[PDB]
């Protein structure tokens, strides 16, 4: 299993990002995607869920309304659109197979400043 | 051991003329060699109870995994896993009676010891999750339900196959959740899931030449044991619909493939 994040970088809060995932060695239309975060002192939260299709989605409650995770089966590409950014969504974003962050790759930084 | 793996095939087989005696006769060895408190006979107790709560004779079933319980508390410890599992037995077997207020501490007791000594991420937390939010829904109780499911599934495709029967199973749990909360269209979401799922494992990958049979059934219109409540709760769904011709393509497979809605809870033993 290989899932490769992208898509971070510094705004200002109410600015937006998108992240992507680029998954490989799995059927990954047949799995299930998550969004998971770290910000720099705390341990890992999970942001977003999506079933396979895209038919079924969730959000932490702190993120609901301003962000939206998507996917493209034929791409093999998992996204998340995250916007009114607020100083509290910075952290290190993983897309995983679960919530504990279980084949996550290297992750990308989300940095809101100024 | 060897016992242990003999007894659970005659149990599937539903040969409870002998799979009962063997129990009975391998636990009349057990108290004679290493007396009552041993782990053996715990086990023996567990896999018997488990046998009657197949044969609708819960009194029998609670009396030996409540005594199951006791042994492996003593012969093994408060925080065992095999104490979490016969915890999960007792909680399954309240919620399968509806006693879901008494099902509850007995699973969050068996949560918690499989959290802390297994982690967070293995397929015996996503099991309790599973039972944990089956005995919440059915009390009304959806404040956390949903997490749970999505949380169990996570663990369920990851550590095993997103093809294993756990996940199937957690997967129409909470189809069955979205059906209580009058949410259809994600149980219609899920169910069609679930058949692609088999659809794909089967015939294999989804084009024009290869469609589901939901796919069929919605065409039709505009002109594992799991598999089968499916077809049929899927079924149900199109005649809620209006959607007749699309409900009789999915009762045609079901027929098939065996041999308001089908209200049946998937609870996941030990």
């Amino acid at each position: 299993v290989q899932l490769q994040e992208s898509g971070g970088g510094l705004v200002q809060p109410g600015g937006s990002l998108r992240l992507s995932c680029a998954a490989s060695g799995f059927a990954f239309s047949s799995y299930w995607m998550y969004w998971v975060r770290q910000a720099p002192e705390k341990g890992l939260e999970w942001v977003s869920t999506i079933n396979t299709g895209g038919g079924i989605t969730y959000y932490k409650d702190s993120v609901k309304g301003r962000f939206t995770v998507s996917r493209d089966n034929a791409k093999n590409t998992l996204y998340l659109q995250m916007n009114s950014l607020k100083p509290e969504d910075a952290a290190q974003y993983y897309c995983a197979t679960d919530m504990s962050g279980t084949y996550r790759g290297q992750g990308t930084q989300v940095t809101v400043s100024s | 051991r060897t016992l242990h793996n003999l007894v659970i095939q005659y149990a599937s087989q539903g040969r409870y003329e002998v799979a009962v005696p063997l129990c009975k006769q391998a636990l009349e060895d057990l108290e004679k060699t290493s007396g009552h408190d041993h782990p053996d006979v715990a086990t023996m107790l567990n896999i018997l109870a488990l046998v009657y709560r197949d044969q609708n004779k819960y009194k029998d079933a609670a009396n030996l995994l409540n005594d199951a319980l006791a042994i492996r508390e003593k012969t093994l410890g408060r925080d065992h896993p095999a104490v979490a599992a016969t915890l999960n037995n007792l909680a399954v077997l309240y919620g399968k009676r509806g006693k879901y207020k008494e099902a509850e501490p007995l699973c969050k007791r068996a949560l918690e010891i499989r959290e802390k000594v297994l982690g967070k991420d293995h397929p015996d937390v996503a099991k309790q999750l599973n039972n944990l939010a089956l005995l919440c829904q059915n009390q009304g109780k959806y404040e956390e339900v949903e997490y749970y499911y999505q949380r169990a599934l996570g663990i369920y495709q990851t550590k095993l196959g997103p093809d294993d029967p756990n996940v199937a199973k957690t997967k129409n749990n909470l189809a069955s959740c979205y059906l209580k909360q009058g949410k259809f269209k994600q149980a219609e979401t899920l169910y069609k899931e679930i058949l692609t799922r088999a659809h794909e494992r089967e015939f294999g990958s989804v084009d024009d030449e290869n469609k589901p049979i939901w796919m069929h059934a919605e065409e039709r219109e505009e002109c594992s044991p799991t598999v089968t409540t499916t077809l049929k709760n899927l079924g149900a769904l199109y005649r809620r619909q209006g959607k007749f011709e699309a409900a009789e393509t999915l009762e045609e497979a079901a027929m098939r493939s065996r041999k308001v809605f089908t209200k049946l809870d998937y609870y996941l033993d030990d």
